């Protein structure tokens, strides 16, 4: 098996239009992920709060929907909870909360897209085993 | 004379490396022995019989290449080259896992030839064949942990397979299934090897620390003559230090050098001798008086049972992907778990 | 003389049938009071509640043990690295439950055994020989002291202390490969060739001595009366062992200095054990054996296992069960 | 003491090193080769990053037979092709 | 029954350290 | 005064020309990519 | 020359550096050279760890050792511990790496081209090892050399700036210290404090006061044995119970260095003050402490009475109480009740975690820090996969407080070791046997026998 493109096609938003990543992509997001994301979500899984995870069936249930690029971006901007009443850039990293966590200082608009395309084609690789936990190791 | 006590005088003249007529069976297998090992563990993978990479070819270290076991399916196989399995074909051989036992097979006459090595040059030489005797406790452990045991179980598969941490593996699966741990004949091991290694450091130690001033340099080595016929180390001294600071001692060197032959070689014996059992399931697996009290009474607790508790977490999430022929699907909620963990 | 001279010389006396020295002072109580402790738990000590969560863990004979699963219990989780002597208990009783008699046995043994290694060298400077039998015993040493105080600091508690007892050994064996992965760490890997290698040249030494041992005895009578106690001749001929063994292999890897093989056969398990013993004491702050898992990927992003992911699904299955009642978090941090 | 031509004289000399700065190289390129073209996967049957799975599989293409152990890796392989 | 002989092999072990000490073969030299 | 080919001249190259041959294709391995 | 060989000194070629202890010269040019080997490294490290060094990411997820102890002193870094100004860990890096080539030449000179032995050329600096007097006054020299480099310390914290408080108000400042602990029943009561669980010794001092009036106290009393050695000699008692070589000298720092070993690994371990977390990472301790207050955080937000939640056990699942009555996190964090740290002690009462400030009065900042040590915690494999030895490869990371504590444990393991070797040796050398046993006159065979 390879990485085609069919692989890396990910929605774009929720309307259905869809975007077909480059590997180079997949692997900056993948890099990124790891520097600023892997400390708590390793393997789509969150470590202080392993209720919710990173796969593409709890992101499609979220609110907003976050199983696409634009919802995706929009979380690292502006995140909020899992049914889109409060917003937590006080206790999660993001671009409006940069100042207290310095790692998202340097990401750009292309860094965010690649970190999202990473979320949505991990688990076209793996399968149950993003976000899966210790049981799928 | 014929030609027999020709070749005779040939393979016995002192060389670099003496031959011998055990060099005839010893010196194609070993190589072909260490050669197997060496070309699997580069080139060779254990996809298809394990789900497995196991090469520098793909990807693996030193301490993860391995030459695995054949496929369960292949029973007790030879898996001969030309046997009706690989049918002459050498690549189908190597993906059936036949360099596993072109190793153990080359390997285990190698073995002999060796001893019989040690038995051929202590005769010409003209010393007592202990160095052979002693050597007959690696091969039983050899024929028995890569041998006996396996050909008690269903295949080659569950047979160690040639590597670091295939190795590793055998030895978490000993616990987990066969308790081996509990066993007598290991502990027997244990205690010969660990008490060998302790007979060796304290003997070297104290003839090093016992020696006589032959010589007037700060470096001691130099004081030694390998003809001379005083002895290099006072058993005197030693005498009284080992009976003053332990209370006995060692007083006769001849009963101190044959109690080091002996401490490890029956200790891997008793070992060989567990592992035997293990082949036919025969484990000491648990104790009947613990079970029933335990049974009955859910406030008694002790490190035997909680050792089987890990027993029983090792076997439900190991055996899925240890054992990928029986197709264990182990749904989630079925898995022995702690709390949180 | 007066009173303490004549102290002083029964102290260091070289007549005593067991010596006892200014090291021996502090051997001899300590050890006698963990040995006399030691043998009572074992026999009659009750329950104690090893990891703080009110559910005691029997281990003496009296109370349904036998002398496989008998161990005296690591002291309470709720005291950590806490100091609990007797007379900081209410009573015998609390003292009983939480495993004070733990602390007692290990806090004199360690003692003991440090004055029993300064002992080997006090003789050793009465006796007129060098004295370095003491930095041989360091290394069985260093390893009691990783197991019974190194490891407890490092993870804040003597409840994960070596248990003392056989079957409680191996559980300490079992839960520190789930958490540190201890078989995939090189200096363990160090101390498995130190024991096996140690055990490879005692047989080998042994077995060459005796096989060059020079006639002296009938066939009706055994070999080693051959040897007299005190006599200034050798016992065997080294250039037949060396003659033997050098065939055996090749010419210069065998020795014919008998000084250098007794160094060697000191050296190769004393360093293997003592960077065994070092792994327990640095893997007691957490740096870990290697970790593999998942290191080998394909072309698309699928994991392609090796034997390091099958240890680990073993490792997991020892991290889910061990302690099961006593985490209430995800991560098992210590 | 044997008879044979000392190490310490033959690695030390001249001639040694004409023959053996060519060999030992020679030796090494070859074995370089051996992987870059890519010959040693097909010698030996080891599958290539590409070649352990199908594009949509993750099933494990496993021997589950003795005799017709060479047919289903034969079968195997032609899947991926 | 199990303990008492327990206690009973462990207590021949010592007494056997003491007399493999105090009243061993005495190592003469000749 | 010395022969050239001896035993111990085969014993030697039976173990150091496989030895070479098989660095060479190690080394060559630390340049694959997935 | 001298020696530089096995006939004419004695020793092998693997003990060639015992070759020197009778050529002073020699000798001074070794310990010279070595001591530019130390200071070059000081120098180079520090330059590497500032060209990899990444502002926007926190120092213990950059492997720094040396980055750390200069922000310590509080040199390039403002409020919180971020990082204002590189050029100070420029500065540093190159002045001890410039002053290596210096120690370079002179102990390149003093070992080949110097003279091989000092006492024919100037009295002062030649020494022989059996003069006690000289002995004594070389040692009073460094003692004092000792006593003004602690009193460097306290003038950066009182005249230079200050030093890095973690505790400090606003989450960590750097401040000057006016008032430094100068009585002596805090800076002695440190030294007579049990080592042991809730005391700690002298690994436990938790406040900049007690720590640069310590080293005023230090600084005093190094000047004044200085002082002391230099003009007595050694007494009566003193000369009867010690070993007087050079062999002997050197085993008593062996054994020395081996106990400073061991303590800087607990302290590395345990302290948070003079190894600030914002700068090493989380303690072990700290990090199993913010996981449970991490979940108790979660929890509460969902509506759950952390106070009234009964655990499996029984014990609470959150709160439960300390052997002595303290209320404490729960779980196996039981035994890190004895933690203590800034984004904890605002909820601390006089009866330990106060209930009614858990509910109330938890911040965002401490959730943070909470969340940010519990992923952090100093676990970590050999090849530098973080987490507990089963997670897989995605988190490079090892605690530098890890490395710091297993490495000085090593070399403090193996000092203790040289301790005993040299020790052993100085004992033998000095009465005569240290080569072996005299055929001639074997002291056992003129023992009476044991039995
Ligand atoms: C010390 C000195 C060391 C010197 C070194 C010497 C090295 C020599 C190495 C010899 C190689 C040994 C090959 C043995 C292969 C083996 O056995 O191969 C096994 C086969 C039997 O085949 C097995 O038979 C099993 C039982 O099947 C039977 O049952 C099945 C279910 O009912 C079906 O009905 C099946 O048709 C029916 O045959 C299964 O079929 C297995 O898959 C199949 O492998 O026997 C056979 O080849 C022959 C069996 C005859 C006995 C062989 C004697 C030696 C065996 C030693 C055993 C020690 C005891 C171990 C515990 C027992
Ligand atoms: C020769 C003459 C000397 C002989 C004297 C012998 C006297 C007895 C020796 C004591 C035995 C050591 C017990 C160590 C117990 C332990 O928990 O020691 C650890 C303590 C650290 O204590 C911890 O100290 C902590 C201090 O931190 C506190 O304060 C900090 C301030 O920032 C933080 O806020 C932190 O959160 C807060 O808790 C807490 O008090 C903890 O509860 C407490 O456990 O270190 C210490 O006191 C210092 C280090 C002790 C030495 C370590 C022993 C190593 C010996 C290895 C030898 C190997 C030999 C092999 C031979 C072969
Ligand atoms: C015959 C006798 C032979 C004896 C010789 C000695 C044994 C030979 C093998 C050891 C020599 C190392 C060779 C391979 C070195 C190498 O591949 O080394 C690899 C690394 C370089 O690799 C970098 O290693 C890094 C390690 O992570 C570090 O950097 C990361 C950056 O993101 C994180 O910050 C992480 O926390 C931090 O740990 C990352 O993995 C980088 O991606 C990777 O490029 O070298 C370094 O770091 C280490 C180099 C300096 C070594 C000093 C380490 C001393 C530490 C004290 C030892 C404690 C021991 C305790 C017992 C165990
Ligand atoms: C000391 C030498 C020696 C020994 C003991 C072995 C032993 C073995 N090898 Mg190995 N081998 C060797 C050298 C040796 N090898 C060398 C030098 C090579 C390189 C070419 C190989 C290459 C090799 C391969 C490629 C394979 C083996 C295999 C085997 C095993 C099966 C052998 C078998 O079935 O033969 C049967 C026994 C004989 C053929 C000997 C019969 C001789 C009789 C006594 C002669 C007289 C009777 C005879 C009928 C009359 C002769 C004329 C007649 C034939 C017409 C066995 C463990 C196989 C294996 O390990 O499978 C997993 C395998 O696939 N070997
Ligand atoms: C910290 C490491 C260290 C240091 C500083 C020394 C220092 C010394 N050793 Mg020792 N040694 C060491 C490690 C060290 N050794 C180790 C590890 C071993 C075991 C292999 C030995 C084995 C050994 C033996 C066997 C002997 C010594 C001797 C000596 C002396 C050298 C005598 C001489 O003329 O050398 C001559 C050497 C040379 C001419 C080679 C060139 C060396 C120069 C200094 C290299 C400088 C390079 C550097 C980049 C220059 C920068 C210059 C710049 C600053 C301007 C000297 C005091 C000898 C002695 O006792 O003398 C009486 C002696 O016999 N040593
Ligand atoms: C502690 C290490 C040490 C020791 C004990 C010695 C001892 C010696 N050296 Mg050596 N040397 C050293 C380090 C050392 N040196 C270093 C690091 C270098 C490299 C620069 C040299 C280079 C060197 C040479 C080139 C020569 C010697 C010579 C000598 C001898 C004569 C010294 C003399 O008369 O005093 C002279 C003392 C002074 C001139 C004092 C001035 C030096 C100070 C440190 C500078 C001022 C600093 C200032 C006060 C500090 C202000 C505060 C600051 C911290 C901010 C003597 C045996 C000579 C010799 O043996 O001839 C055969 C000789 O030719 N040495
Ligand atoms: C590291 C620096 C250093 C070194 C190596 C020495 C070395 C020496 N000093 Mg000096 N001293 C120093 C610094 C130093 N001093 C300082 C800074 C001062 C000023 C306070 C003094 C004040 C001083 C005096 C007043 C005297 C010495 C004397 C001596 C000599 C014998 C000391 C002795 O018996 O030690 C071994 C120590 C003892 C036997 C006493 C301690 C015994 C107890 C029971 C052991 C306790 C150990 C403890 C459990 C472990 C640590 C725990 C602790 C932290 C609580 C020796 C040459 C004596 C001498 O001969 O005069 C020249 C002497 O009378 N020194
Ligand atoms: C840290 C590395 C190891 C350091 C210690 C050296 C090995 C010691 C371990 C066993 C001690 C056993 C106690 C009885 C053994 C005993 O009594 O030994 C005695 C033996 C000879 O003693 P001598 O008195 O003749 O010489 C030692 C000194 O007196 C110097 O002359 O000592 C040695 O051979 C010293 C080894 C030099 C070591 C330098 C080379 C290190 C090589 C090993 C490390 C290799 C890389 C790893
Ligand atoms: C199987 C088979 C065979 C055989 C083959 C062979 C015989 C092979 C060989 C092979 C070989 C023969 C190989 C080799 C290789 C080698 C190598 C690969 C090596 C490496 C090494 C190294 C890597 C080293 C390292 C080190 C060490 C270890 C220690 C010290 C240091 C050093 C670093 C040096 C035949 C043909 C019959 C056919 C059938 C099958
Ligand atoms: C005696 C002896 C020895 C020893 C020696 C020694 C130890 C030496 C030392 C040496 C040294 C210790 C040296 C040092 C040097 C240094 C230098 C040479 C430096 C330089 C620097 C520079 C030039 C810098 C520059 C820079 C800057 C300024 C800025 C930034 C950039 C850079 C970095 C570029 C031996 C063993 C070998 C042998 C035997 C004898
Ligand atoms: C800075 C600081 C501080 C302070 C500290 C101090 C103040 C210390 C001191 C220290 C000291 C004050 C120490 C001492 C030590 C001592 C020793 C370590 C001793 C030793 C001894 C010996 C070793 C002896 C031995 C012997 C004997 C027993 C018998 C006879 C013989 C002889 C003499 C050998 C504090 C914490 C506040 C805070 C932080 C900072
Ligand atoms: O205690 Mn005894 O074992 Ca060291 O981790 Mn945590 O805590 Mn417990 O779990 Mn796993
Ligand atoms: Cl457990
Ligand atoms: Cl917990
Ligand atoms: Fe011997």
């Amino acid at each position: 098996a390879e990485l085609t493109p069919e692989v890396l096609t990910v929605p774009l938003n929720s309307e259905g239009k869809t975007i077909t990543l480059t590997e180079k992509q997949y692997l900056e997001g993948k890099r990124l992920f790891q520097y600023a994301c892997a400390s708590c979500h390793v393997g789509g899984i969150t470590k202080t709060n392993p209720s919710l995870d990173l796969r593409t069936e709890t992101l499609a249930l979220a609110t907003p929907p976050r199983d696409n690029i634009e919802g995706l971006v929009d979380y690292m901007k502006n995140p909020t909870t899992y049914d889109g009443e409060q917003e937590i850039a006080e206790v999660h990293p993001s671009l409006r909360s940069a100042d207290i966590f310095p790692k998202m200082r340097n990401l750009t608009e292309k860094d965010l897209v690649a970190i999202a395309g990473h979320i949505l084609v991990e688990p076209k690789i793996l399968g149950d085993k993003w976000g899966g936990g210790k049981v799928y190791y | 004379r014929g030609w027999f006590d020709i070749l005779d005088d040939w393979l016995k003249r002192d060389r670099f490396v003496f031959v011998g007529w055990s060099g005839i069976l010893l010196f194609p297998c070993a190589y072909l022995a260490l050669g197997g090992w060496l070309t699997g563990t580069t080139f060779v993978t254990s996809w298809y019989t394990h789900g497995l990479a196991s090469s520098y070819l793909e990807g693996c270290n030193f301490l993860t290449v391995a030459v695995s076991t054949p496929a369960n399916s292949m029973g007790h196989s030879l898996l001969l080259l030309w046997g009706p399995e690989a049918q002459g074909d050498f690549t189908r051989w190597c993906q059936l896992g036949g360099l596993w036992t072109f190793i153990a097979l080359h390997g285990a006459f190698g073995l002999i030839g060796f001893m019989l090595r040690q038995f051929e040059i202590a005769r010409l030489v003209g010393v007592r064949p202990y160095n052979a005797i002693a050597f007959s406790a690696p091969i039983a452990v050899f024929v028995s942990v890569f041998l006996i045991y396996p050909l008690g179980q269903s295949s080659w598969f569950f047979a160690p397979s040639f590597g670091v941490a295939a190795i590793f593996r055998f030895l978490l699966f000993f616990q987990g299934f066969h308790n081996w741990t509990l066993n007598p004949f290991h502990m027997m091991g244990v205690a010969g090897v660990l008490g060998g290694a302790l007979l060796c450091a304290i003997h070297g130690a104290t003839v090093e620390n016992t020696l006589f001033q032959d010589g007037e340099g700060a470096s001691t080595f130099r004081a030694f003559n390998p003809t001379q016929a005083e002895e290099t180390y006072s058993m005197v001294t030693a005498n009284r230090f080992w009976s003053q600071i332990f209370g006995i001692a060692f007083s006769n060197k001849r009963w101190l050098h044959f109690f080091m032959l002996f401490v490890p070689v029956t200790g891997l014996w008793m070992s060989a001798i567990g592992v035997v059992g293990l082949a036919l399931n025969l484990r000491s697996y648990d104790f009947i008086s613990q079970e029933i009290r335990a049974a009955e009474d859910p406030e008694f607790e002790t490190f035997y049972t909680k050792n089987l508790l890990l027993n029983e977490g090792i076997r439900a999430w190991m055996a899925p992907q240890d054992q990928p022929h029986e197709n264990f699907v182990f749904p989630e909620e079925v898995l022995p778990r702690g709390n949180a963990l | 003389a007066n009173l303490w001279e004549r102290f002083c010389n029964w102290v260091t006396s070289t007549d005593n049938r067991l010596y006892v020295g200014w090291f021996g002072v502090i051997m001899i109580p300590t050890l006698l009071a963990a040995t006399i402790c030691f043998v009572i738990a074992f026999i009659a000590a009750p329950p104690v509640d090893i990891d703080g969560i009110r559910e005691p863990v029997s281990g003496s004979l009296l109370y349904g043990n036998n002398i496989i699963t008998g161990a005296v219990v690591p002291s309470s989780n709720a005291i950590g690295l806490h100091f609990y002597p007797i007379w900081e208990a209410a009573s015998l009783d609390e003292w009983l439950y939480n495993g004070g008699p733990y602390q007692l046995i290990i806090f004199h043994f360690l003692l003991g055994a440090s004055c029993y290694m300064g002992r080997q060298w006090e003789l050793s400077y009465r006796l007129g020989m060098r004295p370095w039998i003491c930095v041989a015993y360091s290394a069985p040493l260093a390893s009691a002291f990783a197991v019974f105080l190194i490891y407890p600091i490092g993870q804040g508690s003597f409840s994960d202390g070596m248990p003392l007892g056989i079957s409680g050994t191996f559980n300490f064996m079992i839960v520190f490969q789930a958490e540190h992965n201890i078989l995939m760490h090189p200096f363990h890997q160090l101390g498995v060739a130190g024991v096996f290698g140690g055990a490879l040249f005692c047989a080998m030494h042994g077995s060459l001595v005796t096989s060059s041992l020079i006639r002296e005895t009938t066939e009706t009578e055994s070999a080693n009366y051959g040897y007299k106690f005190g006599q200034e001749e050798e016992t065997y001929n080294i250039v037949a062992a060396h003659g033997y063994f050098g065939r055996l292999i090749f010419q210069y890897a065998s020795f014919n200095n008998s000084r250098s093989l007794h160094f060697f056969l000191a050296a190769w398990p004393v360093v293997g054990v003592w960077f065994t013993a070092l792994g327990i004491s640095t893997m007691a702050f957490n740096l870990n054996g290697f970790n593999f898992n998942h290191s080998v990927i394909d072309a698309k992003g699928n994991v392609i296992n090796t034997w390091a992911d099958i240890i680990n699904r073993a490792n997991l299955g020892m991290e889910v069960m061990h302690e099961r009642n006593a985490h209430n978090f995800p991560l098992d941090l210590a | 003491t044997t008879g044979e031509r000392p190490f310490s004289d033959i690695i030390t000399s001249v001639r040694y090193w004409v023959i053996h700065s060519i060999t030992i190289p020679a030796l090494f390129i070859a074995g370089w080769l051996f992987v870059s073209t890519g010959l040693a996967y097909d010698v030996f049957g080891t599958p290539r990053p590409d070649s352990y799975y199908a594009q949509e599989q993750r099933s494990i293409p496993l021997v589950t037979d003795r005799f017709e152990a060479k047919q289903q890796v034969e079968t195997f392989l032609e899947q991926l092709k | 029954m199990e303990t008492i002989t327990y206690v009973f092999i462990f207590a021949c072990i010592i007494a056997l350290f003491f007399f493999a000490i105090f009243f061993r073969e005495p190592p003469r030299i000749t | 005064s010395y022969p050239i080919f001896t035993v111990r001249w085969v014993a030697v190259h039976t173990l150091a020309v496989p030895t070479i041959f098989f660095l060479g294709a190690i080394a060559a391995m630390q340049f694959i990519q997935r | 020359a001298t020696n530089r060989d096995q006939e004419s000194s004695g020793f092998a070629w693997w003990a060639g550096n015992a070759r020197l202890i009778n050529l002073s010269g020699k000798l001074l040019g070794a310990h010279v050279a070595h001591a530019g080997l130390i200071v070059f490294w000081a120098g180079a490290m520090t330059l590497f760890e500032l060209a990899h060094f990444i502002p926007e990411k926190p120092m213990y997820e950059q492997g720094l050792i040396l980055i750390p102890h200069i922000a310590t002193l509080g040199w390039g870094v403002g409020p919180g511990g971020e990082v204002v100004d590189t050029f100070p860990f420029f500065v540093v890096g190159v002045v001890h790496l410039i002053s290596s080539a210096v120690l370079g030449f002179g102990g390149v000179y003093h070992a080949i081209r110097g003279p091989e032995t000092l006492e024919e050329y100037s009295s002062f600096f030649g020494y022989d090892w059996k003069d006690k007097n000289k002995m004594t006054t070389i040692l009073g020299f460094h003692l004092i050399v000792l006593g003004i480099g602690a009193l460097l310390l306290v003038a950066k914290a009182m005249f230079f700036g200050g030093l890095y408080d973690t505790w400090a108000p606003g989450g960590g400042d750097v401040r000057v210290i006016t008032n430094p602990t100068l009585d002596p029943r805090v800076i002695f009561g440190y030294l007579l404090k049990s080592p042991f669980g809730g005391e700690g010794w002298i690994v436990s001092v938790n406040n900049l006061e007690d720590v640069v009036g310590g080293h005023i106290w230090i600084g005093l009393i190094c000047i004044a044995g200085g002082i002391w050695h230099i003009l007595t000699t050694p007494f009566g008692w003193a000369r009867r119970a010690f070993i007087w070589s050079g062999e002997a000298y050197l085993s008593y720092s062996l054994g020395a260095l081996s106990m400073m070993g061991f303590i800087a690994t607990c302290f590395v371990w345990f302290n948070n003050t003079v190894y600030p977390s914002e700068f090493y990472g989380p303690t072990g301790p700290e990090a199993s402490q913010a996981q449970a207050m991490t979940f108790l955080i979660r929890d509460q937000k969902l509506g759950a009475n952390v106070g009234s939640a009964q655990g499996p056990t029984g014990l609470g699942k959150y709160l439960m109480r300390s052997p002595t009555g303290e209320i404490i996190f729960g779980g196996e964090t039981m035994r890190f009740w004895d933690f203590r740290g800034p984004w904890l002690e605002p909820l601390r009462g006089p009866n330990g975690l106060d209930l009614n400030k858990i509910k109330n009065d938890i911040q965002p900042w401490q959730e943070r820090r909470a969340a940010e040590y519990m992923t952090h915690a100093p676990l970590g494999s050999l090849n530098s996969v973080g987490g507990v030895a089963t997670e897989i490869n995605s988190v490079n990371f090892v605690s530098p407080r890890s490395w710091l504590a297993t490495s000085h444990f090593v070399l403090a393991f193996f000092f203790l070791v040289g301790h005993l070797w040299h020790a052993g040796r100085a004992r033998a050398a000095a009465a005569g046997f240290e080569k072996g046993i005299d055929r001639e006159s074997e002291p056992v065979l003129s023992m009476p026998s044991l039995d």
